[PDB]
């Protein structure tokens, strides 16, 4: 995941010039928590895997 | 902190359990002359404290 202000693509001139620019939706999130799990402190289930949509 | 937020234990939340009460009311009941009935006759054996009849 790469995150940048200008409107152009990893692999045009003006870029980098290298790699396949994707768009990339909401931020990245560390792998071992998902957010929201109980109210007061309990954990719910998380997700895993790279790609996996869940 | 966490992700998922809520006060049970301790937490400055609302609500509450309301408490109300009725107007008063009267219950009016008519004495009815008749559906008494009626046993025996008069000049003879009476039970005491019997309402009159």
């Amino acid at each position: 995941y790469r995150i940048g202000s200008y409107y152009i693509t990893e692999e045009d001139i003006n870029p980098g010039d290298s790699i396949s620019l994707g768009f990339g939706s909401w931020a990245k999130v560390t792998g071992v928590i998902m957010g929201t799990g109980v109210v007061n402190p309990d954990g719910s289930v998380p997700n895993a895997q790279r790609v996996e949509f869940q | 902190a966490g992700g998922t937020g809520g006060r049970v234990f301790n937490t400055i939340r609302t609500e509450n359990v309301p408490l109300m009460t009725v107007n008063g009311s009267s219950f009016s009941l008519s004495s009815n002359t008749h559906s008494h009935n009626m046993v025996f006759g008069r000049g003879d054996a009476s039970g005491h404290n019997s309402s009159p009849n």
